[PDB]
């Protein structure tokens, strides 16, 4: 529908879309690269 | 419930008082001289069942 | 009379509204002109009086509402008794409950927050709870994991269900206003019918499944040996080995022959000295007992037969002599008014959650609840919080009555009037018992620590130097001890064991509720308790009482019930509204609550918990430090905060180390409230604008225009940070104190 | 009319139309003011009429394995009463030619088809008629009422040739359907308490009537 | 592309929407929850439900027929579930990244076939090549429709495409039935079938 996409493109439920798959990505990361206080790579 | 004992002389005693005290002087239509409706016979006897009990198992307690 | 009266379709089903935000009110329905917007979006968002005119949309509105909040607290059911099936030792605490952390959360190894999944005990690594709800599934003898999926899938099964009676009861059929302001059949039902048949629903599984359970559980039967709760009714010899009265049936119960039920309905009062929960036994003949009297009482109003009292020919009948008309036109303000509703709800609701965390503790009814002192403690202090929430916002609706759905010339009563008229007098003395109470129960804190500190021990009011003694207390506590015998027999013990002629409860090592002396440290922070709640009630009284005019501002109707001020007039009348009342009140519950539960925790940890060991000498948690050191500010700050906050602090590197985080950022909510609570708009303003002008250097300008916080926004983010910070503080702290020395 | 237990506020709107009233109205639920959803007078007499017939065809299958179970005609295996069927498992399964489950999905297809056509048949009742179903649409109708659709397929031989006849005969319909429910729920608690068929349940009652009725076995199972 | 507004429904009784007018082929009405109800959402739909269907007919065939050729038709298949374990001339993520390569080209073409109606029917090496296809989704191209059938008078054109799509949508159900089967159950689909058939009762999705 054309205004549940209106609505999903408001600014709070598109903030928590947007935050939930940065913080999905984020997590994953530092489950994948964990512990991580320096760029090893061409360090 | 064992019918002709103190019990449940007593019970049907306190039901008919509050039979008789709805059908004349109050305290499911028209089919009653009185204006008694199927349900103020039954509000009537639910008081006469609830004081019963209350003086037939304590009437036990203190007392027969 | 009473009806069904509902219309079908009134509201269409579409996500048209939501693509519209803010469609409900007509100011909000064209634009973000301002950000403020947004903040007004959520702040009307429940508003309904505001949104309409006519009570008929309201109250399906808030109908509905109330669907979808069962909705989810069945949702969040589903998830406790989940996360209790899934993730948890529930199948291993039943066998060591006094040693094993009840545990029903476990954390994701990713970030090294997997330290949080510590050893509660029973070869699970999670987090030691602290609801009870472990307790409550011994007593609801549910001795699996298996019940516990089936219970959530249920509650998510009843959690669909009301959101679709919201959805069927607001858009599809929705009732009109003969339907909700039919009282008299509401509380027919709800006295009859939810809590009559549900106290009688749950004696029935009290007497069924959890009685026989816990008759086994109890006796050192492991919860896989224990025959199955539908096995009690299938087979009703395995429920008569323990309960002979079963044999017989209803036979007992019809012929009223009720003496021989004592095996399972008894009168034998105190706590079941194998678990230290009360008599399970006592419980379903409780629930019975409430079910007889809420089936009577459900009874009692006329919905459309002859009989019943209409309730207006109650308050009606009530006619003062001096009080003038009396209790007339309340049917009418109460019926024509949500807002009058909520607040006297509120209000009864929030004592009521007080009662039962001042229940809980002093009659413990779950086994295994006073020996959790974490789950104790816990409970005891999130009730209070919750009561004297629900009071202030009684507060609030009270003046929201007062301001908008108050009306002297239609819904007319008498006794608000006379309320009103001499709502000077009420405050006056109130002001002054405030202040009475403020010096006779603080200055002597300030007294004692005075002397104290100049070396005259012998000065303070202490239990060794002055005599303040509990007199009144005292004797209803050695005479609520004395109790069984000629006032109360066939007890066969105390109601409670919180009375210094009781005894103590040993389960395990623990100690579980002996006897609480009251000396004059208990005199004195009772008078603190009394002074606190007062004080709340001044604030909270005057906000409602001069809601609507004062001498300073006599038209504060017009202004509204949530408005900043009428200017820096009149010397300045910032908060004379209702709502800076109420949002003062919420700090001075917060002081009350939070002097409440101190009081609770450090008196419980010094004359009640502890550990006995096997000979019989009772160690308590700190040692009984509470009528020496809590007669001066100085002990609450050493012995209680300095000293129990060692546990939360050193909790770094532990099982409890999200406490002390909490701890640390409940702290910093508070104060960063506090820039919310000391600041002003017009500075933020000026700031913002500037930063404005470097943005609209950048043709960053957005048009959502940046505005400073509304003056009651700030007043609102400060009030909830500034309550957030300080409770999570006490949470983190009691929860960190109370788990580590357990 | 006869007006058995009827309230001043019932007959105001159970004006004889409908088939085998009397009144009985207490409650009110078939109030026409307002009444939205599932509550209203016209969906009210159509689920009287339907759990009617339902609970005539339960009360004669519900002790039909019992009144010519013992009676020799049926064999014994294939003669439990109502709760001991497979109903439920928790009193006893019968090892039919299936799955006591693949059963319930058999109700759920054949009853969904049947059920749901009659539920479009009650919003619209013009209807069941105008789409392909392999061809036998032709009597799906429901010509007038959706209580009494009237096909060939549901009325193939004719009863109601006068308005007197068919409205008799919906009023013995209702009589004798309400007469079922009330067995319906008398076999449930007699269950219930007992743990005993209906049949046996009536034939302790005509051996000795005395300390065979509800008094004396007030004591359940 | 022509209405039908009493064409057979999902649903006897029902309204169908207004979005589906009858015009497509295989449309009985069947969107309760709306999620065609705009036009480009609904155009974008359709193409997805023909390649979902195409998709999931190769899947069935290369899934059934592998499995059918095998337990009776006697072959040597490894399976359908465990095939993506077993191992071949090329690295698991290498052919991978191959087909990715090669699928994704005929994906952006068709990506543009969809935003732009008409915008890839050249062969950008060939340009006298074509695909003599106005419909979106329908290339009729040599390589896709040789044999000409794919053309003609509408009404045959769109009883055409509904066969497809019927037999492309109980393909989709298919597949995910033997993703299931091969998950509740431990054989293949065609065995399930077998032990269906020798019991049709005790053999079902149910065991206790
Ligand atoms: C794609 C999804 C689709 C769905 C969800 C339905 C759903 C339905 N159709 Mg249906 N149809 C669908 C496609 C189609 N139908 C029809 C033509 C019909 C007719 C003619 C009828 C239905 C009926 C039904 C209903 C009863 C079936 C049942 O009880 O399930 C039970 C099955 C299980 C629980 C699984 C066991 C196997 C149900 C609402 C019947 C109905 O109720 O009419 C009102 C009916 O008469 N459909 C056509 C051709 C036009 C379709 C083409 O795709
Ligand atoms: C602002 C202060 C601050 C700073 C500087 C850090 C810094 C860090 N924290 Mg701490 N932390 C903070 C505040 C802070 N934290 C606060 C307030 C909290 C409480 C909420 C925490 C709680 C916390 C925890 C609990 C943990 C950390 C961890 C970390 C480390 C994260 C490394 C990581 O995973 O990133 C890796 C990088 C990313 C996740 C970003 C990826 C970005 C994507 C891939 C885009 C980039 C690619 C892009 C295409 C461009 C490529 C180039 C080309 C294409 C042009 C890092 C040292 C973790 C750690 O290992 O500690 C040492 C850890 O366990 N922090
Ligand atoms: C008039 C005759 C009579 C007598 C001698 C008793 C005697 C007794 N009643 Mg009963 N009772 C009666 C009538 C009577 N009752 C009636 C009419 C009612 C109203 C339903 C009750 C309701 C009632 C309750 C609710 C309770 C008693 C209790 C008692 C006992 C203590 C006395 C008391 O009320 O305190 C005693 C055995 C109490 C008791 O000890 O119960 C065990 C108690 O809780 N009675
Ligand atoms: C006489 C029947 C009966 C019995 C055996 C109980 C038993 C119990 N009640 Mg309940 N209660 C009852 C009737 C009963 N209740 C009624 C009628 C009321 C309404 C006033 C209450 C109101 C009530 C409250 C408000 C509380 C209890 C609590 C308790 C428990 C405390 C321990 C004890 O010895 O209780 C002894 C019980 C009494 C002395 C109350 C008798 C009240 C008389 C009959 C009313 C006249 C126990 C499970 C407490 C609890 O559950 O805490 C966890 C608690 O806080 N009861
Ligand atoms: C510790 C901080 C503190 C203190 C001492 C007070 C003190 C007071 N508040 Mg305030 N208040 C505070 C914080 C504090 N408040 C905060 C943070 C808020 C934010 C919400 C409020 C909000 C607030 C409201 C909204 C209300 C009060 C009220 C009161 C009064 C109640 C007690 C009283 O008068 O009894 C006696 C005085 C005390 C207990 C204070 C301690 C004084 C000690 C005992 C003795 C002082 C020494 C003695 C006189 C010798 C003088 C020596 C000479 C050299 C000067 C009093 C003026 C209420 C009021 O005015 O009505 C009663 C009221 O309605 N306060
Ligand atoms: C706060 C709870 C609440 C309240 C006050 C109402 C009130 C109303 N509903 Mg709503 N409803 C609710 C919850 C509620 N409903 C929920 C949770 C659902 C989803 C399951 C529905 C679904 C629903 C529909 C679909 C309809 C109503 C209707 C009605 C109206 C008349 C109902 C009536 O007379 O009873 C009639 C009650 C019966 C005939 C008994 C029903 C028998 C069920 C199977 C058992 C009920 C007992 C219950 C489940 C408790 C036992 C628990 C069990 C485990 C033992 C009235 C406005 C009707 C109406 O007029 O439209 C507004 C209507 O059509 N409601
Ligand atoms: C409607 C309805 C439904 C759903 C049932 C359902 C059932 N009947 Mg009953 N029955 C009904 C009406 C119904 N009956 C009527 C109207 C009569 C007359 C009977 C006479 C009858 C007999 C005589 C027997 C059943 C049996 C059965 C069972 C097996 C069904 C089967 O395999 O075919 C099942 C519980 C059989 C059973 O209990 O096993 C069996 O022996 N039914
Ligand atoms: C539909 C009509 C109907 C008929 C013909 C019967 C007939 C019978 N019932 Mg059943 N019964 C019915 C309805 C009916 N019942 C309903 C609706 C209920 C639920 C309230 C019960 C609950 C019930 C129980 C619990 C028991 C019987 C028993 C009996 C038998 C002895 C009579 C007795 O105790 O009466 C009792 C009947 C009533 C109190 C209700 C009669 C009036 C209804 C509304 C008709 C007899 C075969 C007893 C038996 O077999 O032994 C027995 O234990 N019945
Ligand atoms: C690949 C999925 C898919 C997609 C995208 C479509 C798309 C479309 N279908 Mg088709 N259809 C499909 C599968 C699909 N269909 C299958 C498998 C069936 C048989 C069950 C049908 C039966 C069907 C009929 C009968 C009709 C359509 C119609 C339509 C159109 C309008 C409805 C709509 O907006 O759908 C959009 C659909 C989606 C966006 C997919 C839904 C996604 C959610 C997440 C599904 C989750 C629940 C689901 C039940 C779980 C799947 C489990 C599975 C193993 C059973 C549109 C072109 C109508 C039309 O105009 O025909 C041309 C019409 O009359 N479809
Ligand atoms: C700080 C402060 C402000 C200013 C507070 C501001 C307006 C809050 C800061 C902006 C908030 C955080 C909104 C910005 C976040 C938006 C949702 C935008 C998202 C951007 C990314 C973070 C996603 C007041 O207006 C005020 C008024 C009266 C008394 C005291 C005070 C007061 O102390
Ligand atoms: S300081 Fe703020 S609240 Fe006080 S009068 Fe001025 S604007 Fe109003």
């Amino acid at each position: 529908m054309r205004d549940l996409k209106t609505y999903l493109s408001v600014a709070p439920v598109l903030s928590t879309l947007w935050f939930g798959s940065l913080a999905g990505l984020l997590i994953e990361i530092n489950r994948l690269f964990p512990d991580a206080l320096t760029f090893p790579f061409f360090s | 419930d064992f019918i002709g004992s103190s019990t449940n002389l007593i019970m049907v005693t306190s039901t008919t008082l509050m039979l008789f005290a709805g059908r004349f002087g109050l305290a499911l239509q028209t089919g009653d001289p009185a204006g008694f409706t199927l349900a103020d016979t039954l509000a009537c006897g639910t008081v006469g069942h609830i004081i019963g009990v209350g003086v037939v198992l304590g009437l036990k307690n203190i007392g027969a | 009379e009473v009806k069904i009266l509902v219309d079908r379709d009134p509201i269409k089903t579409s996500f048209e509204e939501w693509a519209k935000p803010g469609h409900f009110s007509r100011t909000i329905a064209k634009g973000p002109d301002t950000t403020t917007w947004i903040w007004n979006l959520h702040a009307d968002a429940h508003d309904f009086d505001s949104h309409t005119s006519d009570l008929e949309e309201i109250s399906r509105k808030v109908f509905s509402a109330h669907f979808g909040q069962l909705s989810i607290i069945f949702l969040w059911l589903s998830g406790m008794y989940f996360h209790g099936a899934r993730f948890s030792n529930y199948e291993a605490w039943l066998s060591d409950p006094t040693h094993i952390g009840p545990s029903a959360q476990v954390v994701w190894p990713i970030v090294g927050q997997e330290i949080l999944n510590g050893d509660v005990g029973g070869g699970f690594r999670g987090i030691q709870i602290t609801s009870g709800f472990f307790q409550i599934w011994r007593a609801s003898g549910i001795t699996s994991e298996l019940q516990l999926y089936c219970t959530a899938i249920g509650a998510l099964v009843f959690a669909a269900l009301m959101l679709f009676a919201g959805w069927f009861h607001y858009h599809k059929a929705a009732p009109k206003l003969a339907w909700f302001q039919d009282v008299e059949s509401m509380l027919n039902h709800h006295l009859a019918g939810l809590l009559g048949l549900g106290s009688l629903s749950w004696a029935g599984h009290q007497v069924h499944v959890s009685l026989p359970i816990n008759q086994f559980l109890n006796a050192g039967v492991d919860p896989k040996e224990i025959p199955l709760p539908h096995e009690f009714i299938l087979n009703r010899d395995l429920l008569a080995q323990l309960y002979p009265s079963f044999a017989e049936g209803a036979t007992p119960f019809f012929t009223l022959n009720w003496s021989k039920y004592s095996e399972f309905l008894t009168f034998r009062g105190g706590l079941d000295p194998v678990t230290g929960g009360l008599w399970l036994t006592d419980i379903a003949h409780h629930h019975l007992a409430i079910a007889i009297l809420f089936l009577i009482a459900g009874h009692m109003y006329r919905t459309n037969w002859g009989i019943g009292h209409g309730i207006k020919d109650i308050l009606e009948a009530h006619k003062g002599p001096f009080t003038g008309q009396g209790h007339k036109g309340l049917y009418e303000i109460l019926t024509t008014s949500w807002h009058a509703q909520l607040s006297l709800n509120l209000a009864m609701l929030g004592s009521l959650t007080i009662i039962v965390a001042h229940h809980m503790y002093s009659m413990p009814p779950y086994p295994y609840l006073a020996t959790d002192y974490a789950t104790q403690l816990s409970l005891f202090t999130h009730h209070m919080w919750i009561g004297g929430f629900l009071i202030v916002g009684a507060a609030a609706h009270a003046a929201i009555f007062m301001v908008r759905d108050y009306d002297p010339t239609n819904r007319y009563n008498d006794l608000l009037d006379r309320v009103l008229r001499h709502r000077d007098a009420i405050i006056s003395h109130l002001n002054w018992v405030c202040i009475f109470l403020g010096f006779h129960s603080f200055g002597l804190y300030i007294h004692n620590d005075t002397m104290s500190a100049l070396g005259r021990p012998q000065d303070m009011f202490s239990d060794t130097a002055i005599q303040l003694q509990p007199v009144f207390a005292q004797w209803i506590q050695n005479t609520h001890a004395l109790a069984p015998g000629v006032t109360a027999p066939g007890e066969t013990a105390s109601t409670s064991l919180t009375w210094g002629g009781g005894e103590l409860v040993a389960v395990g090592g623990k100690v579980a509720l002996l006897p609480i002396p009251l000396g004059t440290a208990d005199f004195l922070v009772h008078h603190i308790h009394a002074f606190t709640i007062h004080v709340t009630v001044l604030i909270l009284l005057k906000g409602v009482l001069f809601a609507r005019s004062s001498r300073l501002i006599p038209d504060k109707a017009n202004l509204g019930f949530r408005f900043p001020c009428d200017g820096p007039g009149r010397g300045g009348t910032c908060q004379v509204s209702a709502w800076d009342h109420v949002f003062l009140g919420l700090f001075w519950m917060y002081n009350a609550i939070s002097v409440v539960i101190f009081h609770f925790s450090w008196k419980m940890q010094s004359d009640v918990w502890g550990s006995i060991s096997d000979q019989g000498v009772v160690t308590h948690i700190t040692g009984g430090n509470f009528a020496q050191s809590s007669i001066t500010i100085n002990g609450w700050l050493r012995d209680f905060l300095w000293a129990q906050a060692s546990q939360v602090i050193q909790s770094y590197g532990s099982s409890l180390s999200a406490y002390g985080l909490f701890f640390l950022g409940a702290h910093f909510v508070w104060a960063f409230s506090l820039m919310f609570l000391f600041s002003g708009r017009g500075y933020w303003q000026e700031l913002i604008e500037s930063i404005v002008w470097a943005h609209n250097k950048l043709k960053v300008a957005p048009a959502t225009q940046p505005r400073a916080l509304s003056i009651i926004q700030g007043r609102a983010v400060g009030v909830t940070h500034y309550l957030l910070g300080g409770i999570a503080t006490t949470w983190a702290f009691f929860l960190a104190r109370i788990i580590a020395v357990g | 009319r006869p007006l058995w237990f009827a309230s001043s506020q019932s007959l105001s709107y159970l004006d004889g139309s409908l088939p085998g009233d009397y009144g009985f109205d207490p409650l009110g639920l078939s109030d026409p003011e307002g009444t939205g959803g599932f509550i209203e007078p016209r969906w009210l007499a159509y689920g009287e009429i339907i759990n009617g017939r339902f609970a005539m065809l339960g009360a004669a299958g519900a002790i039909a394995p019992e009144i010519l179970g013992k009676a020799g005609l049926i064999p014994a295996e294939t003669a439990l009463p109502w709760f001991q069927t497979g109903v439920i498992p928790p009193a006893g399964t019968y090892t039919y030619w299936a799955d006591n489950y693949t059963l319930f999905v058999l109700e759920m297809a054949l009853m969904g088809f049947a059920e749901h056509r009659r539920l479009q048949d009650w919003y619209n009742p013009g209807s069941m008629g105008k789409q392909y179903f392999l061809g036998l649409e032709k009597g799906l109708a429901g010509s007038g009422n959706p209580a009494y659709p009237g096909g060939p397929f549901f009325n193939p031989l004719g009863f109601g040739k006068d308005e007197k006849s068919l409205k008799e005969l919906k009023l013995k319909e209702v009589k004798n359907g309400r007469l079922a429910m009330l067995a319906i729920l008398g076999y449930f608690i007699q269950g219930l308490v007992t743990g005993v068929g209906p049949y046996q349940n009536l034939l302790d009652h005509l051996a000795d009537p005395v300390n065979n009725n509800v008094l004396t076995s007030l004591k359940f199972h | 592309v022509a209405a039908d507004p009493d064409r057979p429904i999902w649903f006897p009784g029902s309204t169908p929407p207004e979005w589906l007018d009858g015009s497509l082929p295989g449309d009985f009405g069947f969107d309760p929850l709306g999620l065609s109800s705009d036009p480009d959402s609904l155009k974008w739909n359709v193409q997805a439900e023909i390649v979902h269907c195409r998709w999931a007919m190769l899947g069935a065939a290369g899934i059934f027929i592998p499995e059918f050729l095998t337990k009776i038709g006697i072959l040597n298949t490894p399976s359908w579930y465990t095939a993506g374990e077993q191992e071949y001339f090329t690295d698991k993520t290498t052919l991978f990244v191959v087909e990715l390569i090669l699928i994704g080209w005929a994906e952006g073409r068709r990506w543009a076939d969809i935003i732009k109606p008409g915008s890839v029917n050249t062969d950008p090496v060939f340009p006298n090549n074509k695909l003599t296809g106005t419909d979106v989704g329908y290339p009729g191209g040599l390589w896709f429709d040789p044999l000409g059938w794919g053309s003609g008078s509408p009404a045959k054109l769109k009883e055409l495409r509904t066969k497809e799509i019927k037999n492309g949508r109980l393909a989709m159900l298919a597949v995910m039935g033997a993703w299931f089967q091969h998950i509740y159950t431990g054989t293949g689909p065609i065995d399930n079938l077998f032990a269906h058939l020798a019991d049709p009762g005790h053999a079902t999705i149910f065991a206790a």
